[PDB]
RNA sequence: ACGAGACUCUGGCAUGCUAACUAGUUACGCGACCCCGGUCGGCGUAACUUCUUAGAGGGACAAGUGGCGUU
């Protein structure tokens, strides 16, 4: 990111196209951040979605 | 007690209800065709 | 008497383009703003493959760029963008030289003086602000202004007429005076909204187009309405050629010119690669600009597409 | 019996006790203008080719 | 589930009755029309309402919609709904008439037309649809 | 230029089976230089099949618990048995293991529409039981052994591609194809 | 009409805004070590707010395109 925002300002658009193709077309994670976040755990279980072992009997 | 709405905030808070949607009437306007200046000065 | 052409499509928006600003100095140049952050200042290499390609970009504002316009020196150039604030653009290193701080909403349009001294800026906040360059509200209209939105301002290339123009959603044209700061006359006629006001190069008579799709003239000397061009569409941005006797006009999908003299029709410019053939509306012409030498015209769309216009016989 | 390739043009519906079974419109790729209605597990869009080790049965539709 | 609840729909049928002219097909204008013209206190009702105006202004270009009203209703069925032809489908030269019909015009004053084709009856009298 | 783990190019290799050619991610785009990458690929349904056969391998390697998310440690695994295929082959290891994905996927199998009539399979169904049971032959394979997981896992991947039935992978495929073949 | 949704908090975005010696970065000087440069959560002061904090705004609406559907 840090060098197609160099290629952005302190040479011309045409390398900072050329070069962001390049790395989006290889994978999109090199120049866009991935939102995910560890969700928060909730009672009645270790974690988010997993519970406690329910008992019947 | 649900309180009553009110900008003033006395009688009761000043937000309104999300659900209400308060949509304020259109002027009752005239459309004209005459060629109009209003010159001065 | 003959029929313009396509000589290329200029490509690096995302968002669709809101605004073409030219320039008399730097013809191998052109500077646009756009539906997105960005605010293309291009470079026209006129080959066979690419007419324009993007030089660099002018990021910075929060929101929607809608009005941009270059200096008359093309050293600084001057963008009103929805996030409710003005940039002055340094063009050489395109970087921000003063960022003006006041409008409360969404700045429609701004443009400078011919002597690029002034600045007027109308908003969506029922106003019209005359900025300096170093970033003074000196003077804001509130008490006689428009009852809805500023969508466009220009001003007098006569310097002997100290008079700006203001077309607004309240349907009607104001004519200000610069010197006392408040209105010598008003225009009531048209109907619908008004999207576009352009000012002939002459500084003599104005077009006023919008939701009607009915270009009304208005003369500067004396404020009469002098007759209406029936555009057909929503008129979206108007221009007068600056060498030319043409007013041009960005009809829905077409951008349609007409002659000032004989009141007909000279051309009306759409695709001719037609996709929108099945239950799909034609990306409409939205803002567009002639040239320095009233040669080319350029023309953004709703498909984040500048598109160019010369003259061919 | 040889095993051969149809390509689905058509998923119809979800078949089996659970709806664990797409039920298909497959086109014989080799007989090029001959199609019937098959069963296959597992996820399946339009424009894949199932392998069928027989080419002969014919699944009854929803 | 992506399904506008009454609130949004009732309000965004009222935000087009009576500001029809301010709107457009753009969802970014007239989501600022929708800030003027009406007091939203939430933002994403605001964007939901501008959402489905935007909607329903594409099916208004289209046609008429069941729960919408347009000023002169408009242009089709007020000012099309005044069609008329040349000549009317009625002002026919040669009218075919039924032997029973010219004997009911015959009781009547008018027993002899100059253009009434009187016609040869229906024979064989078979006119029902046969049971289960 | 040129891929993938330092050493094994990937554009070379044949899908011979026209049938899974779509759904084995190998070639020309998803050469990637590792078996690791963010992912999302489990995000939507069939974006599953855009992943590269080699993330797949080394995500489904990591099982029975005490491997949970140790990736780092099954890229290691699946590094190691592309040394010992191509030393033990002499073949590209990435076509050893497209041609195991190809032979080990069951082309037909049984289920319950009684006595459980058999139906045809997805090409995406035979990629993910051809990947699930040649891991769980090497997983199996190698508890309580002196041979290791990339040994094991090299040695299902030839016994695979080879065509063997010496495989756990080959075996349980012709099992289950077997028990199709006897309700239809 | 209540309930659902709206709402509230929270996660993700802003090289736009507001600012910071109880938060930094970058420059510069000083000092250490290696053969101009490299290292330094060694020391200090000159701009700035990307990183940091938390405020105001913005931002997403099935909005754009193609299909299916009383269209």
């Amino acid at each position: 990111k840090a060098l197609v925002a160099y290629y952005q300002k302190y040479v011309d658009e045409a390398s900072k196209k050329e070069i962001k193709d390049i790395l989006i077309q290889y994978d999109r994670t090199l120049l866009v951040a991935d939102p995910r976040r560890c969700e928060s755990k909730k009672f009645g279980g270790p974690g988010a979605r997993a519970r406690y072992q329910k008992s019947y009997r | 007690i649900m309180l009553p709405w009110d900008p003033s905030g006395k009688i009761g808070p000043k937000k309104p209800l999300p659900d209400h949607v308060s949509i304020v009437e259109p002027k009752d306007e005239i459309l004209p065709t005459t060629p109009i200046s209003e010159q001065k000065g | 008497t003959e029929q313009m052409t396509l000589r290329g499509t200029l490509k690096g928006h995302n968002g669709w383009v809101t605004q073409i600003a030219t320039t008399p100095q730097f013809p191998d140049m052109i500077l646009s703003a756009s539906r997105d952050k960005t605010i293309i200042m291009w470079k026209l290499t006129r080959d066979e493959t690419n007419y324009g390609i993007p030089q660099r970009a002018l990021r910075g504002h929060s929101h929607f760029v809608s009005d941009v316009v270059i200096s008359s020196d093309g050293q600084f150039a001057l963008s009103g963008s929805w996030d409710g604030t003005l940039r002055l653009w340094d063009l050489t290193t395109g970087t921000t030289t003063r960022r003006f701080v006041g409008h409360t909403k969404d700045v429609l349009s701004v443009a400078f003086s011919s002597d690029n001294r002034q600045i007027v800026s109308g908003s969506r906040d029922k106003t019209i602000k005359l900025w300096n360059t170093l970033g003074v509200c000196k003077y804001t209209v509130q008490d006689e202004s428009h009852s809805e939105w500023v969508s466009c301002v220009r001003f007098s290339p006569n310097s002997s007429n100290p008079i700006i123009v203001s077309c607004g959603w309240d349907k009607l044209v104001k004519v200000w005076n610069l010197a006392n700061c408040k209105l010598k006359t008003n225009h009531i006629g048209h109907t619908g909204y008004l999207n576009t006001v352009t000012v002939s190069p002459d500084g003599s008579l104005c077009a006023s187009g919008g939701k009607d799709g009915q270009a009304m003239l208005w003369d500067l000397n004396e404020g009469k309405h002098l007759y209406t061009l029936d555009g057909g569409d929503i008129i979206n941005a108007l221009c007068f050629s600056p060498n030319r006797y043409w007013l041009c006009a960005a009809t829905g999908p077409s951008i349609k010119i007409w002659d000032l003299e004989g009141k007909i029709i000279v051309d009306e410019l759409k695709q001719e690669v037609i996709s929108t053939s099945s239950k799909a509306e034609p990306p409409q012409c939205t803002s567009l600009a002639w040239s320095a030498d009233g040669q080319t015209l350029f023309a953004g769309y709703t498909d984040n597409l500048v598109r160019v216009w010369q003259v061919t016989i | 019996q040889p095993i051969k390739l149809a390509r689905v043009t058509k998923v119809l519906g979800r078949t089996g006790s659970q709806g664990q079974c797409t039920q298909v419109r497959v086109e014989f790729m080799d007989d090029t203008s001959r199609s019937i209605i098959r069963n296959v597990k597992g996820p399946v869009r339009e424009g894949d080719v199932l392998t069928l080790l027989e080419s002969e049965r014919e699944a009854r539709r929803l | 589930g992506r399904v506008r609840t009454k609130t949004v729909k009732k309000a965004a049928r009222v935000i087009i009755e009576k500001y029809y002219t301010r709107l457009g097909n753009d969802f970014h204008t007239n989501k600022r029309v929708c800030e003027e013209i009406a007091i939203i206190p939430s933002k994403k009702l605001r964007n939901k309402i501008a959402g489905y105006v935007t909607h329903l202004m594409k099916r208004i270009q289209r046609g008429p919609v069941r729960g919408i009203s347009i000023k002169l209703q408009e242009e089709e069925r007020e000012r099309r709904d005044n069609y008329v032809p040349e000549v009317s489908a009625l002002d026919q030269e040669i009218i075919e008439v039924d032997p029973d019909t010219k004997e009911m015009l015959k009781l009547l004053d008018f027993g002899s037309l100059s253009n009434l084709q009187v016609t040869q009856p229906t024979v064989g009298m078979n006119f029902k649809t046969p049971r289960g | 230029d040129i891929k993938l783990f330092g050493k094994w190019s990937t554009d070379d290799v044949q899908i011979n089976d026209i049938s899974l050619q779509d759904y084995i991610a190998v070639k020309e785009k998803y050469a990637k230089y590792l078996p690791h990458s963010a992912g999302r690929y489990a995000a939507k349904r069939f974006r599953k099949a855009q992943c590269p056969i080699v993330e797949r391998l080394t995500n489904s390697m990591m099982m029975h618990g005490r491997n949970n998310g140790k990736k780092l440690m099954t890229v290691r695994i699946v590094k190691h048995a592309f040394e010992i295929i191509h030393l033990l082959t002499g073949e590209n290891p990435l076509q050893v293991l497209v041609n195991a994905i190809i032979n080990s996927g069951p082309r037909e199998d049984s289920t319950r529409i009684v006595r459980r009539q058999a139906v045809d399979v997805s090409p995406l169904r035979r990629v993910n039981q051809a990947i699930w049971l040649l891991c769980t032959g090497a997983r199996e394979a190698a508890f309580r052994n002196i041979k290791t997981i990339a040994e094991c896992l090299a040695d299902e991947l030839i016994n695979a591609a080879k065509g063997s039935s010496n495989s756990y992978a080959i075996k349980k495929k012709d099992e289950l194809e077997r028990v199709a073949k006897s309700n239809r």
